């Protein structure tokens, strides 16, 4: 449910 | 940003944008003439960015540049562990000749504290699901280092801080990576990650600690 917020985000199983 | 508002034109005048073939993914921030800080995550093998800018899609506005930068180096210890050390410098192809709308600005000789009152500005997704065409700014309060720490088990760092996390949903967002946390007037964080979906009720952003790397930066500028 972690998201690094770049467009398009980069997101995690957490 | 979620729930803020257009900035003022030209008072963030460090805001770098990242873009590609004209669409931005990140932004950074301007730290020197030929440096631009932002999040290692948006590391690239090449950049366009743009400085000096309020409006992305509007004509160039006086004092506008688009610059290239085809260097850049992350910090040595990026996600090592998961989604920390999170920065990297930019290093510009040509020096800017800092104007009006232009600035460098300094980096936080003091580590965040609790209460410190902040403002993070960028073009990421707004409270209504869009992008803006204009910068956008809001105001968001330093949290403990034991609250980021309890919120974001497993993952916190010390090369993390956060901020926000009020009742307000007032937030960072997606696109927004790599911009200014500006606390008490000096650059304290760059926006790295946080929760989905951004601007949950007591749940704050979380930003790159760059108190805990000037000595890595500086060392970097200067070699
Ligand atoms: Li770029």
């Amino acid at each position: 449910g972690f998201c690094q917020r770049s467009i398009p985000p980069i997101c995690f199983p957490d | 940003i979620i729930n803020g508002e257009d900035c003022s034109p030209h008072s963030q005048p460090w805001q770098a944008a990242l873009v590609m073939e004209n669409e931005l993914f990140c932004s950074g921030v301007l730290v020197h003439p030929q440096w631009v800080l932002s999040a290692a995550h948006c590391f690239q093998n090449s950049y366009t960015i743009g400085l000096g800018l309020h409006s992305l899609e509007a004509d160039q506005e006086p004092g506008s540049q688009m610059v290239e930068a085809s260097l850049s180096v992350r910090h040595p210890e990026y996600n090592r562990p998961l989604l920390a050390n999170d920065l990297m410098l930019i290093k510009l192809d040509e020096s800017v000749s800092e104007s009006d709308t232009i600035r460098s600005i300094s980096i936080a000789s003091q580590c965040p504290t609790a209460g410190n009152s902040c403002l993070v500005s960028g073009w990421g997704l707004l409270a209504n699901g869009r992008m803006p065409t204009v910068l956008q700014c809001v105001n968001v309060s330093v949290v403990s280092e034991e609250v980021c720490s309890k919120l974001y088990d497993p993952l916190y760092h010390p090369s993390m801080f956060c901020a926000g996390g009020g009742q307000d949903q007032k937030d960072s967002c997606n696109g927004d990576s790599g911009g200014p946390l500006i606390c008490n007037g000096y650059l304290q964080g760059l926006v790295s990650f946080g929760k989905a979906p951004c601007g949950q009720v007591g749940v704050p952003g979380v930003y790159t600690n760059l108190c805990k790397f000037t000595e890595w930066i500086e060392k970097t500028v200067q070699a």
